[PDB]
Order: structure tokens, then C-alpha cells, then sequence
């Protein structure tokens, strides 16, 4: 099962994101401070 | 996925967009409204749907309303040089007149074929969405400034003591649990060291604020001739209280009206009464005031 | 004609707008909306070939939905964006009314002609030609898809009277918005 | 309305009088 | 057959029709209205009435 | 664990 | 079982939760009422469940209402070029006309068969589900200020004195007993010892916070109509009492109105009368004091 | 009474006939109903016939049981907004 | 004309911050974040004059 | 009078029964 | 209203109609 | 008076079914 | 605006059987 | 029932729709038929 | 609700990140 | 909405622009 | 209210034969 699948397609991805609209003046982020994206975002 | 958020500085890319998102708001909501003020005795006997009039005549293209087969069908109009014939462009479809038209304003008062043009305004000079932009910036930053003074007005008591569970039973235990009478040791540990974050030079900032948008709101409003005229006459406040200067308010309503004039030369002609009045009514309590004839009693209820 | 007139998830251009690039969409036609747009020779042809020396045409004439033309180009469109140099370009468009071109004016690629201008020596691999090159052409469509917004209201400007060279002018203003919506169904024939 | 209801009238006979010779 | 009450408030009532409503409907019409190629020999190309589908 | 919806208490 | 509680600073989460269920609250209480203002003559003689039609008007469907058995059943509705066949689609079952539909606008005035489509507002521009999205968040951060400010104004008369059974006997029997004329030693023991955390820097700010909130609803609410505004005429109060500039909340009543007109189309083909009035009315003592006809006391009592 | 403590509980009631005097009965696009499929609440006073509900198949004609909501448009109990002001109360 | 010029200058500069000091990299940031426009009341702090008109 | 409100009852009665069988 | 009821009566018999011969 | 306006009603019948199939 | 009818009055060639000759006709001017 | 009575969830503020039915199709082997491709 | 840190427990991982902030590290 | 800077990253070029201001690096 | 008073009486003479046949 030996592929080397290509290198371009797989260094893009560590910088991506799709930023979905998260409401603010919700309960999913409460204080909205800026935590739960550095959470979100290592893990 | 991706996401890394700013900072809770968020919120100082969230108060430019309520502003810019108020001025396109206000801006066009105020031409949404704007071509329906007149209406002008709302069909009497006349085939005329007033509200595409109205939306077609505030974007300044002269209709032309004449008859059809006996009955006015708007139709489309684009020193003293007569029209007579249908050169124009006509918006119908078979039930033009194929036959003498003409203008029914200066041949006779009230004989000829009609087909009558109506301006918006009278004389033209500069269009009214220009100033609708004119004000609505304007307008804007001080809705600006409104929602940034109520977003900064808001108040925390500030405890303050060297860290590790001094004075964190305190609050617990004898503040918000509401208890009076909490005893402390003499290490200064209230003589002023709890201490309040107010902001009193916020709030008498805030209610002038919103007079200021009061008043420009106003300000825009007898521009534009919707005015709060009539029953400003029957309540006595007429002036220098409603800052409007009603002499310039009740001049900017009343060209609109005479731009409208046309369709009283029409009137005229075929034997009906048209007026172009100038519609201020809001109804269920006005109509039943003016009233109070039993029938409007089964009416409404 | 048939192919369109089921219900098909092809045939539209609904991949290349906003949400529907992933995703599945299907359309129909009517063929109370379907237009064809040939040139005139492709149509000349069928009128005098295929309705012609067919010998049943109880229901099959399709010629009600052809647009035709001279040819399908005459109007050319720019590339390179560039700075016209030439005083005989200049009054060559006087010849067809363009009054405000000098030797101080740029041509962007937002701009179209309608006319043959491509001889000039300032157009000449600027300015290209729009033209299906096979020129057996034939793009059909529902009326639905395209959508045409002009404005008229301010039709006639009122005129300028300039007593003293005793000269009236006068102006005429109109918009237009000429587009198409990607949402129906579409197919186009050539030899490319 | 009964004058403008005839005209009605005489101007749909008069269309369907310019399709058919019947 | 057992009567008791048998109108409960749902699902006792339900094993009845319960608002037969908005069936599945050919309005409009494949395979006659549409797929249709049965378009008389016309003369000219007339007009294609364009509407804004607003509802 | 609880994700929920309810009410009407 | 699992339970490890934060602080007593879970107020400052339970703060923040009553700031974020009263912008959900109020948002989806506005639209829940905002699809019944108008009602229009209720049931006069004609066959629509009026509710139904107001909330299928505020999601912008254009329904259509025409005759089914002569008796006015709604049906959805989705330069001119007119309508005529029943191409639209329709929500009752067997009650179609399966006839000559027609639109009864423009065609005639009174003649034409009924089904006449009824816009929300005449000329659309912005949907005003946004506009309440662009005042409750507004409305909410003031609605936490408020709650934020009258959860930490309470107050405790703190003792100071080192720590073991001096000032506890004090309080005891002679504070919360009621007990005049305590005496003590001479050391200090209450030159200025004992002292009042209070909150007069918020207080104050209390008011003031309040009539913001006040008036940021009369501003929603004057935007959409919904307005005190023929109550306010005969009450004498028109102008810079109520902050509200007249001529903007009459101007944005009228709109939804005329909106409306279509029922009018309608109501002058089957000789009948449908205004689309304003309904301001609420009542037990209304509708007792513009009746003052004895049989309505035997109704109420 | 009853059916107001009825209605505040979001529970649609429906009033019809029973012997021609409107006892209460229990009712829980358009899809019309007709039937007594509805649980029934009292006991032997049933109509046993065509019931119906009288909102639009006319406005004054059909056999009656008609549903009264308690709010016309639901979205929020309002047993959530006593909670919701009687703790900052 | 210089007079509205007056008004529209005046309205434009009539806007208002709140402005914390404090050096800088990451002391008062999760103060104001946490504790101010998240609306909290009783926030704890250092006795480092941390409000003392700061 | 009376025979009026009896003929409407009876011919919704009719009609919500033909529609209990109906092709409709 | 009596017209009313007589068009639904006229519209009830064409329904019974459409369904039986008899 | 009525027929007034029955004979106004199959008026705009028969003009919206001349106009489906017209020269118009 | 289109008043004189392109694609419909013209661009016709759908309309010419006879056996004959005479469509010659020079109208006068303006 | 092929629309069942809607559901509003307060907590999101959200009107959630379902649609059922019940559908069944089979080709009965008792009737003639035929079939003409490349196999 | 009631937002409660229920275990409160013990590590056993490591860490000088040679880095100006959060950020940079995850640079 | 929302503005966020997704990437927070590490790069390898470099930097002494010999310059009074941005302005005149431009130029 | 008479014709209501009559309805209950039919309707209790007909409960009263569901129950016995005499």
C-alpha cells in the first residue's frame, strides 16, 4: 500500500479553514473571548 | 477546517458593521417607502393601479395616462411644443387607442383626448436620492456613536486584594447572597479598596445623543415633505418646539403635490373628481373617532 | 429539445454558482419558453431542407423558436488595455459619433465596438472578434435564462438652448443590464 | 359604466370580426 | 368496535385518514404538457413571454 | 450525556 | 456521579445567560406577534382565516385570493405582463374554480374574475426579519447593563475590628435587636469604624439606563409600524414627548397598508366592503366607554 | 375556567355539541380535519355523528368543533419569561 | 452652508472610547474581554493601582 | 328562515360525506 | 347567501354525477 | 342591476379568451 | 423601443406560394 | 398524515418539518413483456 | 448549566515553548 | 463574519528596507 | 331553549330503549 500521493495537496491543508458562522449572543461561545478557537484550532 | 479568531477587540469590527449595516438599511427603506405618499382619492372610478404610478414616477420617467377603451391605462411618456400623436413608447398591449391622442393641458381646459403627462416635480433640479444619500451617512455615524456609547456602558464593582483567597468569601458569602453586616479584619480592607468602575460621564452623553438622531431624523423628513404638519396645526406646538420651521416644510410637501397636478386636467376632462391629497392617516382608532352611525359598529366589533 | 424537457439534473450551469459546487440540482423545460439561435444560413437551410423534403411535418416544425442573423459577430471586444495614439484612429470615430476619444484616453477590456474597427493599427492584436469559429452554431435555451433590465425613465435629458451661437443640443441617457442566470437549461452545438 | 360596458363590447366584436371573415 | 373514548388527543385518533392534504400531484404535466414535440407547422417565431418567477 | 430540548415546564 | 462547581463568580456566566435568552426571547417574540396587526373589517362575509394569511404574508409569499365556491378560499400566489389561468400553485384540494381565473387589478376596476394576489409590502427592499436581528442584539446588550447593574447594587454595613468576640456582641444585641443607646469603650470603636459599602454611583445610573432601554424599543417599534400613534394625536402629547417624529412612525404604519390594497381590488368585484384598518384595540373598558344601549350590560355584567 | 387553565397549558381545545349546549372536548398548507379521531373528554355526551371543524369550509354552516390555540403563532412559552424576569425579581 | 459644515463636523467627532492603560502584552486584555463587555460585574484584580484612574 | 340554516347544515353534511368517498 | 347555497348544491349533484352512472 | 353585472362578468370572459388566441 | 415588427411582420420567408408577379410596388415618400 | 404537526425547538428559535409516506412498487411476473438491447 | 470543573486532576506533560506567545508556538 | 486569522504561521524572508517610511520603500 | 329541552328528552328515550327492549 505504498503511495506517495503528492506533496502539494497536503501542505495546503494545515492552512485551511472553512470559518462557518458561529453566532455571537449564543450559548456555544458565551464570553466569546478568543480560547476556544486556539482549542478548536491544535486540537 | 480553519479558524483563528482575532481578539475580543471582535467587537470593534462588530460596531462598523451595524453602522454600515444601517446606513444600507435606513437608506433603502427610505426610497422603499418614498414612492407611495399621495395616492391621491384611491380610485374612484379610475383603472389606474396608484402604486405603480407612484414607483414609476419617483424614478422620474414622465407617465402619460390617457384612456384606453374609456377607462386610463397608464401608459409611458418619453417655449411650448404640442404632443399630439402616439410617438411615445406604450407599455399596454392591444389596447392602445390607434386613434387621436393629444395632451389635455393648454388646447382647451377640458376638451381634448387625453393623454396627460405627469411630472414628478414640477421643475427639476437635483434627484432626491442624492439626499436621501445626503443625510443617510450622516444619519449613520450618529447611530454609530449611539451603539458604541450603550456598548462601553456597562459596570463591574472591582474587588481589590493581594490574590489567593482573601477576599473571594467575602464577595461570595456577603455580597451577592445579599447579606448585610459582614465583619472584616482592620487591614484598611475596605477603606476605599473595593472600588467601582462607573461610567457617569456616559449616560447624560446619551439621552442628547439620541436627539440629535431625533432631530436629523426630522431634518431628513420635511426635506422630503413627510411631515408631521396637519396635527401639528390642531395641537398647538406649531412652533419652535417641533424645530422645523413649518413655513419650509409645508413648502417642500407641497411641490411634490403640484408636480402631481396633471391628473386634476385629466379630472376634468371626463367628469370625475380627482384631487391629489397628501396621506398622513393610521387607522382603527382615527376611524373610529371620526365616526364613533351604527354601522361601523358591525364593522369593527 | 427532448433531452431538456425531462426532469434532469444536467444540462443546467448550476456548478459554477455560489453553493452548488458540491450538490445535485435538477431543472426541466417547457418548451413554452425554448429559444434556438442559429445564423440565418443554418436556418435557410432547414427551412429549405429538412421542413422542406421531410414529408411529415404534422407537429414537427420547430421553426418558431429561431432567432437568425447575418452572422453571429460584427462587435469586438478588447484585450490589453492601452492608450490609443493616432489622430486618424480618433476621427474615425467621429464617423460614428464618438465625440469624447482624444490622444489622452485609455480602452478598457470592459468596452465593446459593434463595428468593424479591428483594422486600425491601435487595435490590431489588442482587439479580437466575437465569432463561433465552425459557424454551424446553434445555442438553445429557455427565455427564462436571460434576463434583460433596461431603463428608460429618465428617457429624453431637457435641451440646452446656447442662444449665442444659437445652437439647441440635446442628449439622450438609457441603462441597460444584459445578463444571463446560469439556473436553466442550456445546450450549445458546434464543430469545435 | 353601461356606455363604457357597450364600448367593451363593440371593440371585442370588432377584434373577433379582424380574424375571421365568418 | 370497542368504543371507550376512542378519540384520544394523538396517535388514538391517528390510525384514521388524519388530514389527507397536498398529495403528490402532475400540475404540471411530463409526458403530454411537456415532452412534448408535437408543435405545429407555425409561421414566425412570435414571442417567448419571459416571467420573474416571484412565487 | 444531554444535548436536549424541552420545555413546558 | 461528577460535580467540581467553578466559583461564586458562575453569576458572571448566569449574567451573560440572561443577556443571551433575552435577545432569543425577544427576537422570536417580535416575529411571533408581527404576522397580526392588521385583521382588516375581521369576517365581515368572506371565507379567510385571516391569521393564516397574515403569517403566510409575512414570509413574503404573495397568496392569492379569488373565489373557489363563491365564497373567497386563499390560494398561493408564485411594465406588466399580465395574469390570467390557474398556472400558479394551489393549496385546497376539490375546491378549484377549474375555469376562467383571471387577475381583477387592472383589466377593468370590478368586472374581471377573482384572484388577486396581496404583496406584503407594495416595494421590497430589505426584509424586516433583519432589521429585528439588527435592533435585539442592541436591545440586548442594554437589557444586560440593566441586569449587570441591579445585581451588584446591594449593600452591606461592614464592621472593622480585630477579629475574636469584641463586635459580634455588639451587633447582636444591640444592631439588629433595634436597640437604641449602645455604649461602648472609648477606642474609636465607632469613630468612623464601621462603615457602609454603598452604591450611590449606581443608583443614579439606574434611571437613566432604563429609559434607554425604553425608548430603544419605541425606536423598533415605530420602524415597524406597530405604533401609539392615534391615541397619542388626541392625547396632545404629538411631538418631542414621545421622542418619535410623527411623520416617520405614520409613514411606516401606511406602507403595510397599502401593501394590503389588493383586498380592496377584491372587495369592489363581489360588492362588499374590506378595509385593511390598523388594529390599536384592546378591551373590557374600551368598549365600554363608546357604548356607555342597555343590552351591553347584559353581555358584560 | 377549565378552559383557560386549559389553554395555558398549550393543549388545544375544541368546543363543539354535544346535545346542542357546547360542553368542552380535548382536539390534539392545510389538511382539513373532520372526524372524532381526537381524544374525547367527557363520556357519554359524544356527538356519535359527523363532527367537523368550522373555520373555512364555510363560515357559518359546518357541524361544530371548532380549536382555539392559545396564541396564534407559537414560538415561546411564556411560563419561560415568568422565569426569566422572576429571578432578577 | 458653513454652518451644517459646523453640525457634521461637530456629530463626526462626537464619538467616545474607553480607553485602558496598561503595559502591554497581555495583562488587561482578559480583564476587559472576560470581565467588561461580557458584562460581568466583580472582577478581581491586583492591588497594583490597576484601576486607580488607570 | 329557519328552513335556511337547516339546508345549509344538511348540504355541508352532504359534501363533507361525498368527500369521505370521493375521486376528489 | 341563498344563491350560495344553491351553487354549492349544483356543485355537489355535478360531483355525485361525476362518480355514478346512475 | 344584476344582470348589469352578469353581462359585465362574461364581458372580460369572452376579451380573456379572445386575447389567448388573438392577432393581439 | 421596437414600434415596426421585426421577427414576426419581418424576417419572413414562411409566406410566398403563388404562381405570380407583382410585389412591385415603389410606395411614395415623405 | 403524509405532513406530520410541526415541531418548534425555543431553545434555537426553529420550526424543524417532517414528511412521511409510505410507498410500495413490484412488477407482478404474471403478464407479458419483452425486451430488445444488446446483451 | 452551572458550568462546573468536575475533575480536577494530575499531568504528566511537559513544556518550554521557546516562543513569544500562544500564537507563534502554533506557527 | 467573524474576521479571523485562520493561519498564524512561520516565514523565511527578510528585511532592512533602507527607507524613511513604507511610502518611499514604494517609490 | 325549548327545542334543546325537546333534543334531550329525544335523546334520553332513545338511551332508554338501548338498554331494555320493552
Amino acid at each position: 500500500f505504498k503511495y506517495f500521493d503528492d506533496i502539494r495537496p497536503f501542505l495546503d491543508e494545515i492552512y485551511k479553514t472553512r470559518e462557518r458562522y458561529t453566532p455571537f449572543y449564543d450559548d456555544r461561545a458565551d464570553y466569546n473571548t478568543n480560547s476556544k478557537s486556539y482549542y478548536d484550532y491544535i486540537s | 477546517r480553519g479558524l483563528n479568531v482575532e481578539l475580543s477587540k471582535e467587537i470593534s469590527k462588530r460596531v462598523v458593521e451595524h453602522r454600515n449595516r444601517f446606513k444600507r438599511l435606513m437608506f433603502n427603506r427610505y426610497l422603499e417607502f418614498l414612492p407611495l405618499l399621495i395616492n391621491y382619492t384611491n380610485r374612484d372610478t379610475v383603472g389606474i393601479d396608484f402604486i405603480q404610478l407612484e414607483s414609476a414616477l419617483r424614478q422620474n420617467i414622465n407617465v402619460v395616462v390617457g384612456e384606453a377603451r374609456n377607462k386610463q391605462i397608464m401608459i409611458l411618456g418619453y417655449q411650448k411644443r404640442l404632443t399630439k400623436e402616439d410617438i411615445y413608447f406604450i407599455v399596454p398591449d392591444y389596447l392602445i387607442p390607434d386613434d387621436c391622442l393629444q395632451i389635455h393641458k393648454l388646447y382647451d381646459n377640458c376638451m381634448s383626448g387625453n393623454f396627460v403627462v405627469m411630472q414628478n416635480k414640477p421643475i427639476q433640479y437635483n434627484s432626491d436620492i442624492e439626499i436621501i444619500e445626503h443625510y443617510t451617512d450622516e444619519l449613520a455615524e450618529v447611530a454609530l456613536s449611539r451603539f458604541s456609547l450603550i456598548m462601553q456602558a456597562k459596570f463591574s464593582k472591582i474587588f481589590k486584594s493581594e490574590i489567593n483567597d482573601e477576599s473571594i468569601n467575602q464577595l461570595v458569602s456577603e455580597i451577592y447572597n445579599g447579606a448585610p453586616f459582614v465583619k472584616m479584619s482592620p487591614m484598611f480592607n475596605a477603606d476605599d479598596d473595593i472600588i467601582d468602575l462607573t461610567s457617569n460621564s456616559v449616560i447624560p452623553a446619551l439621552t442628547e445623543m439620541k436627539r440629535e438622531y431625533q432631530n436629523k431624523i426630522s431634518e431628513l423628513s420635511n426635506y422630503l415633505g413627510i411631515n408631521s404638519l396637519a396635527v401639528d396645526k390642531e395641537s398647538g406646538v406649531s412652533d419652535e418646539e417641533a424645530k422645523s420651521n413649518r413655513g419650509f416644510t409645508t413648502s417642500n410637501s407641497n411641490i411634490y403635490l403640484k408636480g402631481r397636478e396633471p391628473i386634476t386636467f385629466l379630472s376634468k376632462r371626463y367628469g370625475l373628481d380627482i384631487k391629489p391629497y397628501y396621506d398622513d392617516e393610521t387607522t382603527s382608532k382615527i376611524s373610529m373617532v371620526d365616526t364613533l352611525k351604527d354601522e361601523s359598529s358591525d364593522i369593527n366589533g | 429539445i427532448l433531452n431538456l424537457q425531462n426532469n434532469s439534473a444536467k444540462y443546467n450551469e448550476v456548478h459554477r454558482a455560489s453553493g452548488g459546487a458540491i450538490g445535485q440540482y435538477t431543472t426541466v423545460s417547457k418548451l413554452k419558453d425554448i429559444v434556438i439561435l442559429t445564423t440565418d444560413s443554418l436556418k435557410s437551410y432547414l427551412l429549405d431542407t429538412k421542413i422542406a423534403n421531410t414529408f411529415q411535418i404534422a407537429g414537427i416544425d420547430f421553426t418558431d423558436h429561431v432567432i437568425s442573423f447575418d452572422d453571429l459577430g460584427g462587435v469586438f471586444k478588447v484585450t490589453k488595455e492601452f492608450k490609443l495614439q493616432n489622430q486618424d484612429s480618433i476621427d474615425f470615430l467621429r464617423a460614428y459619433g464618438d465625440y469624447q476619444s482624444q490622444l489622452g484616453d485609455t480602452i478598457p477590456v470592459g468596452a465593446v465596438f459593434t463595428y468593424d474597427v479591428s483594422k486600425l493599427k491601435e487595435f490590431t492584436g489588442n482587439v479580437e472578434e466575437i465569432k463561433p469559429k465552425s459557424d454551424l452554431y446553434a445555442f438553445i435555451l429557455d427565455i427564462n435564462s436571460i434576463k434583460y433590465k433596461r431603463y428608460t425613465k429618465g428617457m429624453l435629458k431637457p435641451p440646452f438652448h446656447n442662444p449665442e451661437f444659437d445652437e439647441v443640443t440635446h442628449w439622450i441617457h438609457y441603462y441597460s443590464f444584459k445578463a444571463i442566470s446560469p439556473f436553466f437549461n442550456k445546450i450549445l452545438i458546434t464543430d469545435q | 359604466v353601461v356606455l363604457e360596458q357597450r364600448i367593451a363590447s363593440l371593440e371585442q366584436q370588432v377584434t373577433t370580426f379582424l380574424s375571421s371573415q365568418m | 368496535m370497542y368504543e371507550g373514548n376512542n378519540m384520544r388527543s394523538m396517535m388514538g385518533t391517528s390510525y384514521e385518514d388524519s388530514r389527507l392534504n397536498k398529495r403528490t400531484e402532475l400540475n404540471e404535466n411530463m409526458s403530454i404538457d411537456t415532452n412534448k414535440s408535437e408543435d405545429s407547422y407555425g409561421v414566425q417565431i412570435h414571442s417567448l413571454s419571459k416571467q420573474s418567477f416571484t412565487g | 450525556n444531554t444535548m436536549f430540548e424541552t420545555f413546558v415546564n
